[PDB]
């Protein structure tokens, strides 16, 4: 299959090689003047040699199901993969999924108390019997909780005096409560009507800047449950305001440039802190947050839908939901919550050491023959419909033996997957002919390993003094090669290659041939640097997710890809983490031609198909016009402004997308027949 | 990689949020921020200036105003060269405006001049809100005479409560007539207004409600009557009854009036009102809601018990049409809270600009300062703190400035402004790459080189990822060409270190290492656990840096206990005046300075006096003695590169360890020296910029078993000691390519027989397989096929050098899987400066293997080319090759042959939108005149000035019938330069079916005009464009029986095909096109 040979002093020498590296034990497999090195091929190649089949040392890579009793665990088995992994060479364990039932529910109403948020407060205040009555169904005694949040008291987040500040309420001043963060209203409970009745208790507050600042609230709720409880099973919240979110950085606005720590610090269910205390980073919730298993569903208005909506595709276990400003279809966002909440079915695992590197595989249950990616995103599985993820581990090296483990994204269900350097090859001791080796040196799987300062295929010879005639047969490549490649004395048959004290040379093979220097460069580095690869007799064997003559090409990644995750938009391999963009199109991602003529003739015939309705020219439209989309908003860039069929200058931009000749328009409701 | 990590000064003022903001200051000192450095009551900080000299800080002397409190000030800083200054700010001032107060910002500059304080110290006044509320009272009959100077009491009432000029009062009394009594201009003119509220007498009468409120609202409401045009419209009545007689009705007076905005208020009297037939006067008549603006009363008496309530109700009007929004203009910007200078003025930036979209302010020599926001017509970019960073970008032209905005959309983007004259207008821009990455928190112009033209900028992203949460700073060179630019000339940095807030700050360092390539720093106080962390990258040719860092100075530095450090830093300026520059990174509590130790490198040369060995003490003899060989090697050692650390004291003296070695991998020593005896040796000599030779004996065995492999010579070097005159070096070191191990052979005369004599014949030829034109751009690899001979005696350590300009050097090719008619080949190639100046030579000795006999072989050897490869309009190369026995003897064998090169351009040509395309039915007549406009615009993204010569092709003669007259070609914006004109007829075939085709009229069918416009140099980046114009005839239009007809003309760009070529392969955008439409029809 394949096999280059590194440095063959042992058979594990020779399994530190590749994955297709076998090795032979059968002793007299040495010619009158042959490498040791020469037992160290393909399986092929050591039968065509003559070697044995049972006599081919070949550890393989494979795994260990103890699968538990039941209730060990629930839905995630096997429960315990102990794998033995040969670097190089992949193992491979499967993991079956069947989501069963409805756990105990735990809610969390975080809704913005703002002057926005009036009429939403009054059409919700007290709507919970619908919601137990909405948890009937599936779960059944859930929890039910309510935190409230504004924005950072001390400004530029609002005028922090004067007594505006006992009362910011705008015009109406109907008592609101003071400006405020965080108030922890209700905790976890099973009653229901309790609960609403003391929402409805405290009224809006209010602040300056538009956006909020309730990322602020997302940790605090969920960094001290010694205070505030949550039930050890599901947890899951809503998010709810009519305005944008602040995060990490802002801070700096009020003279705080103290970090996020992580934990609350309450003492009266309300912060005192948020400001002494700067804004939690975006990305410190989806590790946070993930941390304890809650996952918040963003229910906003269709003004902030789409801005949640690029946040969905970052953090996990997450929802659009686009509503009204009235907050009363705001049940019905749980119906589409469980809908595609209970669909993404996750499955990574705890930050593993570099020395190691771990894919998937992806079966979904509507059709998808997916394969090799992180992750298990399935968005087309529910109730009891089992899955399949191929989990494949792989080593760089030798590892030593540790332990991960492999987790689904909310889910409290740990997996304590073992892992087992597998390399040594056990056979014999010195117990076992202490007499070949002529006494210096033992014996392991035929050759003989001898001491510093024995050295020969049967340590006769020693490391001083010593040479012959035909000797140097097999100590030279060829008959028209010099002795030992140079760089190496011949001594009883084959090569001593001389050693390099230079950081990286070294000089091996049986004629000292190759080297670990002489390859290719990268950024003024040997085969990529220690980083990306590694250096072997002139090509480099890049580490895993490079490739490349000399990892030059550095990522099998594809950072290529945009929002839309087509590759270069247009046009435009994605070679290393960049495209080839035809005609004009320029960087990164292929998108924009400057120099293009920016054409609207040909165009005004099917402006007028479309918007307007004057007749379909050619043929009809929509046939003729395959720009297919004419969004009713105002989108832009390529700001055009001609004419019609008859006489009428009629506007509209044109903001084109992604591939060939698709774009999108917006053909100004007006026209000039002046 | 020199950055000292042990013998540096550090200052621990212990002043709360001390080294938070840090800022190198006129290269004696530096001076450091502490924003919440407490003073007085909740106002300032304070800033702190530290020499080194004596590591201690002393306070600075501030004169701060009452005005600016809880200003924090120190918290952003920047400091300028030119002449020295500098500049901190106080981005949090809070002004009292009574209801709610704001934030605006508060700087000053000091130096070795006047301690100037600009915004500049217009102590930022509160707003003025403008109201123009107008009394309306019924003077009806049914009001008695008592009743009346009560409610007029009550009316100067709520007009005292009231303050002007920001108030505005104009009443009118209505009951079966209508009076004035005084207007708005009769109010602010008045010094008291209130003399004329007891002037008025009751008119008793009928009631016409509805009809006052429209002659009040068409009068009085008039910018002419005084009412201030650009105001909010308040209108309040008083009145005891329905309106009967009342000619006029609702249905027409409230739409006109809510036109112009006016909310209407209502407070009656008798609780007749509260019956179902006098109730509905008081919704209609006020504005909606209908709860909200009204306050009905039984008793004229108690009308100011609500005299108290009505206080409100007017004064929390803001605006009413969106329902209620929040508008803002510049309240709480807190100007400078970034701020950075530039040769015109410095430049401080706003947050809270209008909907906090930003902005920055351009401060002019005592000239009035500017301002640069991104207009309205900009919809979007609410929320964004356009500003929240700045930095300049100075050019061989004019300046550039760049704000960075972390919220665009909740993402982040980064927009870089030009100010062109009399426009200051925007260049370009980038989106973020991901939400909440916070793309646009620091941003750093550095200069990849030393040409002084800001060449890339630096951005910041602490709060980004994808799986591991490190932090992200992004390369970004600034193209020139406005319309388009890339964050995105591939790269950006990071590291393998989840939560590290990587990119919070950066400063250019400059030459640091000498290799002419400026270093940049960047902080990343989250590294570790909390703790804080340093790195530093390097430069390599034009737009790009090195992602791996050379290091990585960390919070485990022996930094006993700071928490998170690099929060700021700013370094490139010499302070401690030990010659080269310092680097400032501030931390909290403390403030280091990290100097950086002198990086001097050393060349080699190597040679053994005895070329080869003679054979005489080759395979000796066993009668008398070891007459041991003496052979002499000579080695020398100089140091060349030296542009900073200049002349004189340290860039000379320094002693130096020697360790040369023979035959060292190998157990058999081929040699040993005399002056030690062993097979090594060790000697510390003296250095200098001058050469230093040294040769040492060498004594080889009269016999020896192995001599066809060369014995090795190598050296260990190094730089001992350190002790250099004074202490003002006190640590030098080598670079990062340190190939301190340096070997040089020394052959044998092989026994090529008994007899026979070793005759070194060899040759050599070589080619370029399909190397079509070679201009510098496209092909940057150069594949080399080189076939070589041996028709003489066995060449053993054969070696193959090649000559060629400093443009190229060979990189190894290393192809495989199983390829060739071709290469196989293990050789070892070393790159090496030779020539004068500029040639150089890439020898390669096929390392490990003979070349016999007559037997040929071919292997490939590419060189890269550099994009900017400076070479004769012509390039030649040779190929020396010889055995390992060296050239015994005279002519040599060199091969070599030269190549015609080109260079790539970029060269792009638009069809400006201002082309007239004008069709329409109006034609009677055979008129002339309504000149067409085709406005071309060219550009060259090049990197090289380069002559051109732009040509056209306008149609005008048609068969006698001239198509449009008179057509010459303007040049605005750019000097009178000559253009040609010649008309040419094209090939007359049938034009009539011709364009039946298609309606164009190309130059094909009418005799068309080219128009040869020369061009000096078309220096890179230059937009020169132009545009042509002539009065287009409508006559010819019937000669060819048609309508609908377009006319075209053609622009072609071009240039000497030769020297210069456009690189990509093809690209047409060197040639645009403009049709026109002659549609006229009837
Ligand atoms: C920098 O950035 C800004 C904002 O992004 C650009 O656009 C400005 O946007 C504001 C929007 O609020 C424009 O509004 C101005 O309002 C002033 C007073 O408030 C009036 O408007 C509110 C809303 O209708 C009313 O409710 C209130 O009662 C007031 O009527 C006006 O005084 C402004 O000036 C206008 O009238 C004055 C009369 O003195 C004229 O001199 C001006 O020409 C102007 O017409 C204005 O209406 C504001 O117009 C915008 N500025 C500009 C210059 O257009 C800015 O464009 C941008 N700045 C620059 C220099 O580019
Ligand atoms: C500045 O204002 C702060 C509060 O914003 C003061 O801090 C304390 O505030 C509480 C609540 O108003 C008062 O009851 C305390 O008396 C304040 N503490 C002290 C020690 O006075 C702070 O005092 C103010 N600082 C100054 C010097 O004016
Ligand atoms: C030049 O090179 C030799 C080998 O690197 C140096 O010898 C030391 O040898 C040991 C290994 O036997 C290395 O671990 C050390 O790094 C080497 N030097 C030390 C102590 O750092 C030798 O010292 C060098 N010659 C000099 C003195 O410049
Ligand atoms: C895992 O599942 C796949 C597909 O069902 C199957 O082909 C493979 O054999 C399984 N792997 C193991 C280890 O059983
Ligand atoms: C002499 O030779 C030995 C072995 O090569 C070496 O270790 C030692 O350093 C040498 N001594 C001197 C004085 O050079
Ligand atoms: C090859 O060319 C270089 C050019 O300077 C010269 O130094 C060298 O002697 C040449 N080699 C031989 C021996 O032909
Ligand atoms: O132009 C005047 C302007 O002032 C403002 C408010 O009064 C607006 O309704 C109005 O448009
Ligand atoms: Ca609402
Ligand atoms: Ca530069
Ligand atoms: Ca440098
Ligand atoms: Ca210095
Ligand atoms: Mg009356």
């Amino acid at each position: 299959q394949e096999c280059t040979k590194f440095k063959v002093s042992s058979c594990r020498e020779c399994i530190e090689s590749g994955p297709g590296c076998t090795w032979c034990q059968k002793l007299n497999f040495t010619g009158p003047g042959d490498p040791d090195s020469i037992r160290c091929d393909t399986r092929p190649q050591l039968l065509m040699r003559g070697c044995a089949a049972d006599d081919i040392m070949d550890p393989t890579s494979l795994a260990e199901t103890q699968e538990d009793h039941n209730g060990g665990q629930k839905q995630l088995s096997p429960q315990k993969v102990t794998l033995y992994l040969r670097p190089g060479q992949a193992a491979a364990f499967n993991v079956t999924f069947r989501r069963a039932k409805g756990y105990p529910i735990d809610l969390y109403y975080l809704m913005d108390l703002s002057y926005s948020m009036l009429d939403d407060l009054r059409n919700v205040k007290k709507l919970g019997g619908d919601l137990l009555r909405a948890l009937n169904e599936i779960t059944e005694s859930g929890r039910i909780g309510f935190g409230s949040f504004v924005d950072k008291t001390v400004l530029p987040f609002v005028n922090t005096h004067p007594d505006k500040l006992r009362n910011p309420c705008p015009n109406k001043e109907k008592e609101c409560q003071p400006p405020f963060a965080f108030r922890h209203v209700l905790k976890l409970t099973n009653n229901s009507n309790q609960f609403q009745t003391e929402v409805g208790k405290q009224l809006i507050s209010g602040n300056l800047d538009a956006p909020e600042g309730g990322l602020d609230a997302m940790m605090q709720v969920a960094a001290c449950p010694e205070e505030i409880g949550w039930r050890n099973v599901t947890r899951l919240l809503v998010f709810a305001t009519d305005d944008g979110f602040h995060f990490a950085g802002d801070g700096k606005l009020g003279a705080i440039l103290t970090p996020n720590d992580g934990r609350c610090h309450l003492e009266d269910n309300l912060y005192k802190r948020s400001n002494e205390f700067d804004y939690p980073s975006v990305g410190q919730l989806a590790h946070k947050l993930a941390e304890n298993n809650i996952q918040p569903i963003f229910a906003v208005t269709s003004r902030m839908v789409k801005t949640y909506e690029k946040l969905t595709e970052i953090i996990p276990k997450s929802a659009v939901g686009e509503l009204s400003e009235d907050s009363s279809n705001v049940v019905q966002l749980i119906k589409n919550a469980y809908n595609k909440l209970s669909s993404r079915v996750f499955l990574d695992h705890n930050a593993l050491p570099d020395t190691l590197k771990v894919t998937y595989d992806s079966f979904c249950s509507n059709g998808v023959t997916h394969r090799n990616q992180p992750r298990g995103d399935c968005d087309g599985v529910q109730i009891n419909v089992p899955i399949t993820f191929q989990v494949k581990v792989t080593a760089t090296e030798c590892i030593q033996e540790q332990s991960f483990v492999i987790r689904a994204l909310g889910f409290t269900d740990i997996v304590t997957v073992q892992v087992l350097p597998q390399c040594e090859c056990r056979c014999r001791d010195q117990s076992r002919d202490r007499s070949l080796c002529h006494g210096k040196g033992f014996l392991e799987c035929g050759i003989c390993r001898c001491d510093t300062g024995y050295i020969g295929k049967n340590c006769e010879c020693q490391t001083q003094g010593r040479s012959s005639q035909e000797l140097e047969g097999s100590c030279r490549k060829d008959n028209n090669s010099i002795i030992c490649s140079g760089l190496g004395d011949c001594v009883c048959g084959q090569c001593l290659c001389h050693t390099s004290d230079v950081p990286g040379k070294l000089i091996y093979g049986q004629y000292c041939e190759c080297d670990t220097i002489n390859c290719e460069r990268y950024n003024g580095q040997v085969c990529g640097g220690p980083g990306r690869g590694l250096c072997f007799c002139g090509k480099c064997r890049c580490h895993p997710g490079f490739e490349g003559s000399a990892c030059q090409c550095e990522r099998t990644t594809e950072g290529c890809l945009n929002p839309r995750r087509v590759e270069c938009s247009g046009r435009g391999r994605c070679r290393c983490n960049v495209c080839e963009c035809h005609s004009g199109y320029q960087l990164p991602l292929c998108q924009e031609c400057p120099g293009c003529p920016s054409p609207c003739g040909k165009y005004i015939s099917c402006a007028e198909c479309l918007k307007f309705e004057k007749g379909p020219f050619g043929k009809n439209c929509s046939a003729a016009c395959p720009g297919l989309q004419l969004s009713n908003n105002p989108v832009k860039g390529r700001t055009c402004k001609e004419r019609d069929s008859e006489g009428c200058w009629v506007a509209y931009t044109l903001e084109q997308q992604d591939g060939m000749d698709r774009y999108l328009i917006y053909v100004d409701e007006s026209r000039e027949c002046v | 990689f020199n950055l000292d990590t042990e013998e540096l000064t550090a200052f621990r003022v212990d002043s709360a949020g001390f080294g938070d903001s840090v800022v190198q200051y006129a290269n004696s000192w530096v001076v450091v921020g502490a924003p919440q450095k407490i003073t007085a009551a909740n106002q300032t900080g304070g800033l702190y200036q530290c020499g080194y000299s004596t590591g201690a800080c002393e306070p600075i002397g501030l004169q701060v105003p009452p005005e600016a409190v809880n200003m924090s000030l120190g918290l952003s800083l920047a400091s300028t060269t030119s002449p020295s200054q500098l500049l901190a700010c106080g981005p949090t001032v809070h002004h009292e405006c009574g209801r709610n107060m704001y934030l605006t910002g508060l700087c000053f500059l000091l130096g070795p001049t006047q301690l100037t304080q600009r915004l500049p110290v217009s102590r930022q006044e509160c707003p003025r809100q403008e109201q123009d509320i107008v009394f309306l009272i019924d003077g009806s009959g049914s009001i008695s005479s008592r009743n009346f100077a009560t409610m007029m009491n009550f009316v100067r009432a709520v007009i005292s409560q009231f303050q002007r000029p920001s108030t505005q009062f104009s009443l009118m009394q209505f009951s079966n007539k209508f009076q004035t009594h005084f207007t708005f201009e009769e109010f602010r003119r008045s010094s008291n207004p209130l003399s004329l509220l007891a002037s008025v007498h009751q008119l008793q009468g009928f009631t016409y409600t509805a009809t006052a409120i429209q002659n009040v609202v068409h009068r009085l409401f008039h910018a002419s009557y005084g009412a201030r045009r650009d105001a909010a419209k308040i209108l309040i009545v008083i009145t005891d009854g329905k309106k009967e007689g009342d000619s006029l009705d609702y249905k027409d007076v409230i739409p006109m009036a809510d036109a112009a905005g006016i909310i209407r208020y209502a407070i009656g009297v008798g609780l007749a009102f509260q019956n179902r037939n006098s109730w509905k006067e008081l919704n209609d008549i006020a504005s909606k809601p209908s709860q909200e603006h009204i306050f009905k009363v039984e008793d004229f008496d108690a009308l100011k018990d609500i005299q108290n309530q009505l206080k409100e109700k007017i004064f929390a009007i803001e605006g009413t049409e969106t329902t209620s929004s929040s508008s803002f203009e510049l309240e709480m910007a807190q100007e400078g809270f970034s701020a950075v200078f530039t040769p015109d003025g410095p430049v401080l930036g706003a947050v809270g600009s209008f909907t906090w979209s930003g902005g920055a302010f351009l401060y002019p020599p005592n000239m009035s300062p500017t301002f640069i926001n991104m207009s309205q017509e900009n919809v979007d970019m609410r929320d964004s703190y356009l500003g929240y960073s700045t930095e300049l970008a100075l050019w061989k032209g004019v300046q550039s400035l760049v704000l960075g905005a972390p919220r665009y959309q909740h993402t982040g983007k980064a927009v870089i402004f030009t100010q062109v004259s009399r426009q200051w207008r925007m260049k370009a821009e980038v989106t973020g790459t991901q939400i909440g990455s916070y793309f646009g928190a620091s941003l750093c112009s550095v200069d990849v080189d030393s040409d002084g033209s800001t060449d890339l900028v630096l951005i910041g992203a602490p709060h980004y990822y994808e799986q591991t949460r490190g932090g992200q700073v992004s390369v970004c060179p600034l193209p020139r060409g406005w319309r388009r630019w890339w964050c995105d000339a591939v790269l950006y940095g990071e590291q393998g270190h989840p939560w590290g807030r990587f990119g919070a700050a950066l400063t250019v360092l400059g030459d640091v290492n000498g290799d002419k390539l400026t270093d940049v720093v960047i902080g990343a106080p989250g590294e570790e656990e909390n703790r804080g962390a340093v790195y530093l990258f390097h430069g390599v040719l034009g737009p790009s840096i090195s992602p791996s860092h050379s290091q990585r100075i960390a919070g485990s530095q022996l930094s006993s206990r700071l928490q998170y450090f690099g929060q700021a830093l700013s370094g490139g300026q010499d302070l401690t005046q030990d010659g080269l520059v310092d680097l400032a990174v501030g931390a909290r509590g403390q403030v280091l300075l990290l100097r950086t130790r002198p990086v001097l490198w050393v060349g080699v040369s190597m040679q053994f006096i005895p070329a080869e060995i003679p054979r005489s003490a080759f395979e000796c003899r066993e009668q008398v003695v070891s007459e041991q060989t003496l052979v002499q090697s000579n080695i020398c050692l100089y140091i060349d590169k030296r542009s900073k650390n200049l002349l004189g004291s340290r860039d000379l003296q320094s002693s130096v360890t020697l360790d040369l070695a023979l035959d060292p991998g190998r157990l058999s020593p081929r040699a040993t020296f005399q002056e030690t005896k062993n097979r090594s040796l060790s000697r510390v000599r003296v250095l200098g910029l001058k050469a230093h030779c040294e040769n040492f004996n060498l004594l080889l065995p009269s016999c020896v078993e192995d001599s066809v492999t060369p014995i090795t010579l190598r050296l260990n070097f190094t730089l001992v000691g350190k002790p250099l005159l004074a202490f003002r070096n006190l640590r030098p070191m080598l670079a990062a390519d340190a190939q301190r191990y340096f070997t040089a052979s020394l052959p044998f005369e092989k026994n090529c027989g008994a007899d026979h004599i070793c005759q070194d014949n060899l040759g050599i030829s070589f080619s370029f397989p399909g190397l079509k034109s070679l201009l510098v751009g496209s092909n940057l690899e150069l594949n080399a096929e080189v076939m070589v001979w041996n028709d003489g005696e066995d060449s053993y350590g054969t070696t193959i050098t090649f000559s060629h300009p400093a443009g190229l050097s060979y990189r190894y090719v290393a192809e495989g899987q199983k390829q060739g008619q071709l290469r196989s080949l293990h050789l070892t190639c070393d790159s090496a400066p030779v020539g004068s100046q500029g040639t150089w030579s890439t020898s390669c000795r096929i390392n490990h293997l003979i070349f016999r006999g007559g037997a040929q072989i071919t292997f490939l050897a590419t060189f890269d080319v550099s994009p900017k490869a400076v070479l004769g309009d012509r390039l030649l190369l040779t190929a020396n090759v010889s055995s390992e026995n060296n050239t015994p003897r005279t002519s040599k064998t060199t091969f070599q042959l030269e190549l015609p090169v080109k260079y790539a351009v970029y060269t792009v040509v638009s069809s400006h939108e201002q082309f007239t395309k004008y069709l329409n039915f109006s034609e009677s007549e055979e008129k002339e005149s309504h000149v067409a406009m085709h406005r071309y615009q060219v550009n060259n993204l090049g990197q090289r000035d380069l002559p051109v010569s732009i040509n056209f092709w306008v149609p005008v003669e048609l068969n006698q019938e001239a198509v449009w007259m008179d057509v010459e070609v303007s040049h605005p914006q750019n000097p009178s330069l000559r253009c040609s004109s010649e008309k040419i007829a094209p090939p007359a075939s049938d034009f009539l079916a011709h364009i039946q085709k298609n309606p164009v009229l190309d130059c094909s069918i009418a005799g068309c005009l080219r128009f040869r416009c020369d061009v000096p140099s078309f220096s890179v980046q230059e937009e020169l464009d132009f545009t042509l114009k002539g009065n287009l005839s409508f006559g010819w239009v019937r000669q060819i029986l048609q309508k609908k007809v377009s006319v075209v003309s053609v622009a072609e760009i071009t240039f000497d095909t030769s020297v210069y070529s456009q690189l990509p392969g093809q690209e047409a955008f060197m040639r645009a096109q403009t049709t026109t439409v002659l549609e006229k029809y009837k």
